[PDB]
């Protein structure tokens, strides 16, 4: 679900807001997105 | 007429000076990093 205000558990990584399409290249191996000050920014579908 | 001159030369050779000066706008500069700098350790002090 996108564009709202959902409570999303990605593989355990548990979070609240709004996901976007992305336009960042993501290495193969990294599955996380963290910011300045440590805030979870980005994540990878697991499935897709 | 020489008094013109005079102030024609100051002022022309006023933006040289400030835009080769490094540190001429300090002082705003420094406003601004303690700002970021505060909201920055109070947004990392969340993890611990």
């Amino acid at each position: 679900v996108k564009n709202k205000c959902v409570n999303f558990n990605f593989n355990g990584l548990t979070g609240t807001g709004v996901l976007t399409e992305s336009n960042k290249k993501f290495l193969p191996f990294q599955q996380f997105g963290r910011d300045i000050a440590d805030t979870t920014d980005a994540v990878r579908d697991p499935q897709t | 007429k020489l008094i013109a001159n005079q102030f024609n030369s100051a002022i022309g050779k006023i933006q040289d000076s400030l835009s080769s000066t490094p540190s001429a706008l300090g002082k705003l500069q420094d406003v601004v990093n303690h700002n970021a700098q505060a909201l920055n350790t109070l947004v990392k002090q969340l993890s611990s």
